[PDB]
DNA sequence: GTTATCCGCTCACAATGCCACACGCCTAACGAGCCGG
């Protein structure tokens, strides 16, 4: 089973999972333990944000791919601010300073 | 091609400061259009810009030196528009 | 007598402006409304009496017939249609089930 | 006495990752609808 650009979840902007949905797989919590051990900086930049979770930078990567030029776009990710909204709707200030 | 990597790591100081000298050198060669030093084999961007790190063309004092050089540059010669700019209007 | 309105005495208060300004110079050219937009429609109201639209109004009975006309064909088609689209199948249950499935695709986003 | 401790009872909180597959996700009675008897 393979993708390069498929389908995304309603709640987060997340790909979905499995065959049949035509989904991505899960680079889960171990993995990204093994990217922290070595000096992989950027890779886990994109297996964090470019691949998922960043709307505009997904698009804008996909397009600058296209176009033939090698960048990226941080951006920041959509389920962190999901983690907001539902701490936020408990009685919790919690902001961004600066 | 290119297998190794320790031709490069003995040259610049430790395997970190390679990634970001090499990316900056591969992405200046791949978009903004510069010509490289050795000849091209019919390979991508990064396994040019690693030999040229390993020979020892490229270095990161030497990437501040050319892009200063060439910014001095570019702004004289705006400079020199603005004075051709001032010709044609007197 | 009055002349209490703000504008006539702002104007008043800055006659030394038009009084300068106008040293050989006209003073205003304000168009107006002109009757060639305005229908006078005036061609004939003799038999356009008011005892005659007494007895004789406006009428729209037809209008209201259709319209429930229109209403009560609608209403019984789709009662029908909502009857035997919708009906409870009886003692032994749903006869059949829908199995239906959607797959994924491989859907580009430039 | 009264005071500073020791001990037994009760209760919140944790228990790998991934994959496929597959089938499931209300209703007896309170506000409307039709028109028969």
């Amino acid at each position: 089973h393979a993708r390069s650009t498929g389908s995304y979840s309603l709640v987060t902007q997340q790909p979905l999972g499995g065959k049949a949905q035509f989904g991505g797989q899960r680079f889960g919590e171990m993995e990204v333990w093994a990217l922290e051990a070595y000096g992989a900086a950027y890779t886990l930049q994109e297996m964090l944000t470019v691949k998922s979770d960043d709307v505009n930078g997904r698009t804008k990567m996909y397009k600058n791919i296209v176009d033939g030029n090698h960048q990226m776009e941080p951006g920041m990710p959509e389920s962190f601010n999901v983690l907001l909204k539902e701490i936020r709707s408990l009685g919790i200030n919690i902001e961004l300073e600066d | 091609a290119r297998v190794t990597v320790q031709d490069a790591v003995e040259k610049i100081g430790n395997r970190f400061d390679l990634v970001l000298v090499a990316a900056r050198r591969a992405r200046q060669m791949q978009v903004g259009g510069k010509d490289p030093l050795v000849p091209e084999e019919n390979d991508k961007t990064t396994v040019i810009a690693l030999r040229e790190i390993e020979e020892g063309l490229i270095n990161n004092q030497i990437l501040d030196v050319r892009e200063r050089q060439e910014q001095q540059e570019q702004e004289a010669a705006e400079l020199q528009a603005v004075t051709a700019i001032a010709e044609g209007r007197r | 007598l009055g002349s209490m309105d703000a504008q006539t005495r702002r104007r008043e208060r800055r006659a030394e402006k038009q009084a300068q300004w106008k040293a050989a110079n006209p003073l205003l050219v304000g168009v107006s409304a002109k009757p060639v937009n305005r229908p006078i429609l005036s061609l004939n109201r003799k038999p356009k009496s008011r005892v005659e639209s007494a007895l004789n109004p406006i009428d729209l009975t037809v209008l209201a017939e259709y319209h429930k006309q229109i209403e009560s064909n609608l209403q019984r088609i789709e009662r029908k249609n909502q009857r035997t689209w919708y009906s409870k199948p009886g003692e032994r249950g749903i006869t059949c089930s829908g199995r239906q499935k959607i797959k994924g695709k491989s859907i580009p986003l430039i």
